[PDB]
């Protein structure tokens, strides 16, 4: 890894971590929702430990 | 919208012993490897977790036992070895 490779590197890496993105915000306070309403209506029912 | 193959899902008849190919060898693990298979995932995806592993399979009886046939078949297969005449014929009968 030259010095032009290890920025690249760097930026590709800060890339993604800066790109916005609704899925942490969807998980942590939709989900939730959506699977205990779904969790009432399959035949079986959730089997979990 | 509402469709009921994606609510209804329940598991099927024979489901726990289905895909057991027909052998004497290894039923259990052959069992296991034909599940594996069938449930589309690849060897070379589930690594280590596909070796150990075995399933129940219909070539083994409830005694644990290697069956080729249904067990009401044995039954009868070893009750047919024994019947005597029921009338013989001897000279002196009175």
């Amino acid at each position: 890894v030259n010095d032009l490779t290890r920025r690249t590197m760097t930026g590709v890496m800060t890339a993604m971590r800066q790109v916005k993105t609704m899925t942490p915000f969807y998980i942590q306070h939709m989900c939730p929702t959506e699977l205990s309403v779904l969790a009432s209506v399959t035949v079986t029912p959730p089997f979990q430990v | 919208t509402a469709s009921p193959a994606d609510t209804n899902v329940v598991p099927a008849k024979d489901a726990p012993t289905t895909n057991s190919p027909p052998s004497t060898t290894s039923p259990n693990q052959a069992a296991a490897d034909a599940n594996q298979q069938q449930a589309g995932i690849v060897s070379s995806q589930s690594g280590p977790n596909a070796v150990g592993d075995s399933a129940p399979s219909t070539s083994v009886n409830n005694d644990g036992d290697i069956i080729t046939r249904p067990t009401s078949d044995s039954i009868a297969a070893v009750a047919n070895a024994t019947k005597p005449a029921a009338v013989v014929s001897d000279p002196q009968s009175m």
